């Protein structure tokens, strides 16, 4: 992965960008998460994914952390590799993510227990 | 069924207590103790609603919530609540999220707006479940 | 780190609010609003502590906390908080859970006991963390 | 682990939607929309299984699969699934190239009637971890 | 050549069934079987285009495609499709993943309303031949 | 390389009264990036579900997707492709030549029948 | 205009099969009369294919992959019933065997029992 | 090759068939049964001719024809057939098309001009393949 291509492509296209994470198998698809000051238009985000897809000659899943689920925010915080953004913003995002996830586990554990026999 | 009634009862008790403590609104913004009571009883309403929603999710096996707000999305995707009401409850979860994970960047004008115009969203959500 | 400075500040703010609201105790068992204020400020203290725990565990790679409780156990097994303080913080989380989610089974004498004798568990947690 | 929990949920949801849409057959072979739904939900089942298999292959360090079929071959060689179930899951990988027709719709009815239990048997082995 | 003639036929057939099944956006909203039909026929369109592209790349000895997307770049680098249509066909390559679904349904609707013509444009450029 | 010996063996061990085996996909021209396309002719037509099952059996043995074509029930268009681009891996020369002219003849007749249809959809 | 002239050929070819195959006393014995019937059965078979291909053509029902596919495309769009589709494709197979390589108890059987299928196909098509 | 020798016997068997059915030709042009016969046995010769053309075009790897014409054209383009014999048979399969598929615009003159002077064409193709 040319991380610089990923960094540039998302800086040139995402207003007020704050964090970029590479996550998934590469840290099928290259899984990339971004956090900006606003949530991105869902269609615009898919189209920006395909531009990254073309430039990296591979499938790309671009996740907007401002509108992504708690479960998948937790995965980005657990396994992700930060490629851009300050150390402060990463630690803020982690503490908010990790806390919300422990709260969600309390709410839904009875559901996961019943679906896993 | 046992657990749902109690939650329903908890929501009503918490609604009333918010109304009694917020009284006329006059000294609410200038006394941190009223704020605490109202804010903590709002969180109780939200969490009790999530518990009702997840309990229905579990008994009818509609899915695994990926976030707290999604517990209401699963009720809407199976047409057991109207989606205007789904989005109102989801907005209430986000305010709980703010009041819990970030104590001081609550804007209390939103809190009083919820008290004055959106507490009936709890009683609509509660107005739908019972009959099911 | 900046995050731990603000969580310690929040813990400080909330302890005095508990103190200031519980005054001498003569009216606490009586008034639902002073119970609500005290309980909501205990929750904030608990969450600020949990966030410190989650922050240290992540950034020095001691593990992924499954729940708020294990977040304190992982700090204890790497000997950054004493075991006795770990279990006190773990039992304060559980009392809050009963206090916010099921208050009609809440033993307020436990809350009065915590208010009078266990608020230094938080302050002992802050003195350890701060003395890194 | 969230990845395995959601893939098992996706498999269950698709198996139910397959059964609900296929019904007793009857109208199935005469509505291209119900054939498309069943076929696409079968692919979803296969991919979710491949994703489960690859996640287990990686966290249990059994090796790197070079292909979708190698994902199940690694689980069988470490005796976490039996060889018959391994070979059944590989068979379904072939379904991907059946979307892209009536020569094939009895293949699909055959799979619906006889091999959805292989999906449920694979997730029962995975739940028992 | 029969290979490209039949692929153009399937693309036309799939575009018709997408239009027929989607309608005016009617109830495509909350009925999972027509979204499945639309999604799978969009996949079929994407695969047929990739196969047409690979057949031309190999008949015209333009190179060996390294990926489904690189298949369209080889045609674009030899000016048999323009660059915007190449990039439009490439962003369709991404569609086969989101089969494996509700705020991704806006993606599907977006493609149905604005990118069907991209397939059509591609087959009329190939009909030059 | 493609292991044509295991393809031959596997089909012989599984298809009764087998007469022809052809390799005809991309793999027959230059093994491009892809289905392995294989055509067989036996004395009887094969059960379609049984044929799909043996495809997956070869798929497992070759660790790639396999399209197994029964020429006794395949279209004229696809029979023409097998004789045009196919590589015979088994069977007599007599059976191959019989199949070829039967196919090629049927295909030129179909081109006469369907030319106006072809002309209209590609203009 | 194409379909009407093809239907005319089918009618005059069938009547020509019927006249020359009389009682069938010698069909099996003299070949010149076998030749006439076999070619006029082929003509009937060819003409149905053109009618079918003309209809598929004027309504874009698909591209035939084989001669039998001409009738399969009409049946999949409900323009002939599938029992009639299977009967017409049976005749396509006999045209194939006549053209490329015929036991003649098969031709006597079609002549005596299966010409109706030609006549039912033209009765349908013209009805639309 | 067995495919060659079987066709060639088909050609010789069907030419004699043509010649016997049309002995005198008094009642040829008003009895159209003996011509259903001659038209049928005519295209068996053409069919047979096309099959060796197809068979040889494939074995010698000169290409696979998509039409009966292209089959004779490829053998001429590789100089195994005299080229006007390529046209003499390309014109014979063309006569046959009109003979079987459009039997009322069939001049019926060329019928008999071809069983007349051009029936040998089958059997120079036949000895040229031997």
């Amino acid at each position: 992965l040319n991380e610089n291509k990923i960094i540039k492509l998302l800086r040139d296209n995402i207003p007020k960008l704050q964090l970029i994470y590479l996550f998934g198998s590469y840290s099928s698809d290259i899984d990339i998460a971004v956090l900006a000051a606003d949530t991105l238009d869902n269609i615009a985000r898919w189209e920006l994914a395909q531009k990254l897809a073309s430039a990296l000659d591979s499938d790309v899943d671009l996740v907007d952390l401002r509108s992504a689920s708690t479960v998948l925010c937790q995965q980005v915080v657990t396994q992700g590799k930060q490629l851009w953004g300050t150390q402060q913003d990463d630690e803020l995002f982690a503490v908010k993510t990790i806390s919300m996830y422990q709260h969600l586990q309390a709410e839904r554990q009875a559901i996961i227990d019943d679906v896993m026999a | 069924n046992d657990i749902i009634i109690n939650k329903i009862a908890t929501i009503k008790r918490c609604i009333k207590r918010i109304q009694q403590v917020y009284g006329d609104g006059s000294q609410f913004k200038q006394d941190f103790t009223l704020q605490d009571s109202v804010i903590l009883n709002l969180q109780r309403c939200c969490e009790a609603c999530i518990d009702i929603a997840n309990h229905i999710n579990r008994q009818q096996q509609l899915g695994i919530p990926q976030s707290s707000r999604d517990s209401f999305t699963l009720l809407a995707q199976n047409n057991l609540i109207t989606q205007p009401l789904s989005d109102n409850l989801k907005k209430m979860v986000g305010l709980r999220n703010i009041a819990v994970h970030d104590a001081q960047e609550l804007n209390l004008d939103i809190v009083v707006h919820v008290v004055q115009h959106h507490l009936e969203d709890f009683e609509q959500f509660i107005d739908v479940i019972k009959a099911e």
